[PDB]
């Protein structure tokens, strides 16, 4: 079997500790979709304001 | 570095708004192209920009700072964000790295894990990319796997799978905490048509491409066999799917399970009342007495067995078969007993017999203005509602 597949299901098996382990889920979860972190949204301020129109 | 492709544009009439953020997204999208890839890799959460996908790229847009707008602003912005994406994959892809031979592609519906799952991969020497999106609509994504093929890397397609109503419940989370949830069109066509995507890569490219799945419903359970893959993703065809959906958020803003914002983005741009006529009633049933309403479906061994039983006082006894129930024509008032309602349909026994009114009518809700066993009149005027009530003792 290639790497990937492997990495596949290694990534199951951590789907599957979400389940029971809420302290990973947590851990997990926080990041995905929050947004930019400070220092992105910093360099993104300068990027967005010096191209108005 | 130039975008891939040109940014197809919608079409929005009348709201300016969304024509203008559209305006302004693609005009950033084309004009700052060096530098929004450049952070997009160096300072995102993005494996140095191997992780490629248009979600992560709409958090480099302006519009989509505050989490109040991401869900009106979304649909405008988003075809730049995936013109960037695609972009993106192509500037992976130019960079020679001959250790690196795998790239990824993870598909599914919204709200299914596919980025939880992606997160919980740890990233390895041969991995060269992973992308995110979309595969129910393949034609992208042959180009993609196309020039993945001209370098001799190896293609992976992990189809992520959950039913719509889980991944629902997932979505309104997400929408609730960062503004960012799915709408049901977009999360029936996806669900629906990916089993064709699929064949369609499938029959194209054969075994130069790998396709695998991860059934969500039975505790992220790998799926090795592509004839196993169709048989997990095969979850109802796209009418079923946002008939079911079209229920569910309806069922859920009518209890107070979510709010008036959640439901908008859910809905999106579907007319809910043009789904719930579609919904068909036959083999489907009302038996009603002194006690309550039953409804009973009738399978092919011609046998009624008990769906639901809703407690109600004041009803005589009858037999109302759902089925024959005449569509309610506007303009019209039609004077009569509420036997049954759901989230679709309100159904009345009338002096000409059983009559069918939508639980929706324009962006109105008739469900909530009568109760079962309550005699009342149900007429239109000016395409705005007169419900009125009918009951008497004398
Ligand atoms: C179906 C759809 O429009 N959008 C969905 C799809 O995005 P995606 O797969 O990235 O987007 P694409 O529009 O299907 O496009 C896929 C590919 O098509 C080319 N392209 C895209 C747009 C364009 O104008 N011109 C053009 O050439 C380009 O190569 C791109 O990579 O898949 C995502 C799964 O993670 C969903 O979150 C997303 O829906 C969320 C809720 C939302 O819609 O906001």
């Amino acid at each position: 079997e290639s790497n990937a597949i492997r990495m596949i299901k290694e990534a199951c098996e951590k789907n599957r500790r979400m389940m029971t382990d809420e302290a990973f889920r947590k851990e997990v979860e926080k990041r995905l979709y929050a947004g930019p972190s400070p220092e992105l949204l910093a360099k993104l301020r300068v990027l967005w304001a010096a191209n108005k129109e | 570095v130039k975008l891939s492709s040109d940014i197809n544009l919608r079409d929005f009439g009348n709201n300016e708004y969304l024509s203008s953020v559209q305006d302004e997204a693609i005009r950033f999208a084309t004009e700052q192209t060096d530098e929004i890839l450049s952070l997009y890799s160096q300072h995102a959460d993005t494996e140095g920009g191997r992780y490629v996908c248009a979600d992560t790229f709409k958090e480099l847009f302006p519009a989509f700072e505050n989490k109040e707008d991401r869900a009106t602003v979304n649909n405008a912005i988003h075809n730049s964000a995936a013109v960037l994406s695609s972009t993106q994959f192509d500037e992976v892809l130019k960079r020679d790295e001959p250790q690196k031979k795998e790239v990824i592609f993870v598909t599914g519906i919204p709200g299914s894990g596919k980025t939880s799952t992606v997160k919980n991969m740890m990233m390895q020497d041969t991995t060269k990319l992973l992308f995110e999106g979309q595969l129910a609509r393949p034609q992208s994504a042959f180009r993609k796997i196309e020039q993945c093929l001209e370098r001799n890397l190896e293609v992976t397609i992990v189809a992520v799978s959950m039913r719509a109503e889980r991944a629902s419940d997932n979505t309104y989370k997400r929408f609730n905490e960062y503004g960012r949830g799915a709408s049901i069109g977009i999360m029936a066509d996806i669900q629906a048509n990916l089993p064709d995507g699929l064949k369609q890569i499938r029959d194209k490219f054969g075994d130069a491409v790998k396709i695998v799945g991860i059934n969500q419903d039975r505790n992220s359970e790998f799926i090795d066999k592509f004839d196993d893959v169709i048989k997990m993703l095969s979850l109802g065809s796209q009418e079923q799917i946002l008939g079911r959906l079209a229920e569910k958020i309806q069922s859920d803003f009518d209890s107070g399970k979510i709010s008036r914002e959640c439901f908008n983005q859910a809905k999106g741009s579907m007319d809910l009342e043009s789904v719930f006529a579609k919904k068909e009633y036959s083999q489907q049933r009302v038996v009603t007495n002194s006690k309550g309403v039953t409804l009973e479906t009738k399978s092919a061994n011609e046998l009624w067995s008990k769906v639901e039983q809703i407690p109600v006082t004041g009803m005589k006894a009858g037999i109302y078969l759902l089925g024959q129930a005449k569509k309610a024509e506007t303009g019209q008032t039609y004077s009569g007993e509420i036997i049954y309602k759901d989230a679709a349909a309100v159904f009345q026994k009338t002096k000409n017999g059983l009559v069918r009114h939508n639980a929706t009518h324009n962006e109105e809700r008739l469900a909530k203005l009568v109760e079962i066993g309550q005699n009342v009149s149900i007429g239109s005027n000016k395409g705005k509602l007169i419900v009125k009530s009918l009951e008497y003792s004398a």
